[PDB]
């Protein structure tokens, strides 16, 4: 029923259209962090704790 | 030095002859066991003494 069917007569007959999309993305920021204090360190026993 | 904590600890070594050095090794002259392995201790009695 959809057919571009034409005849012997042309014509405008059967135009078309096109369309076109866009696709989008963000960036997005993270981070964290530890804190500790000199004698942490200083006399804990291990001396690789960092 | 680091890595060690915050107290320090050391020995103390009494000597043979002192009253505090209580001990259960006493054999006596005889040897018949007795309850005390410091000799006379930190007597200065010429009877306990001999």
């Amino acid at each position: 029923s959809k057919l571009p069917l034409l005849t012997e007569n042309g014509g405008r007959v059967n135009r078309v259209g096109f369309t076109r999309i866009a696709r989008e993305g963000s960036i997005h920021k993270f981070g964290f962090f530890y804190e500790f204090t000199q004698e942490s360190i200083d006399f804990d026993s291990d001396d690789g704790l960092m | 030095p680091k890595h060690y904590g915050k107290t320090i600890k050391v020995y103390e070594y009494v000597p043979l002859l002192d009253d505090r050095n209580i001990n259960d090794q006493g054999i006596d002259a005889s040897g018949a066991t007795i309850v005390n392995g410091n000799l006379y201790g930190s007597s200065k009695d010429i009877g306990n003494i001999t």
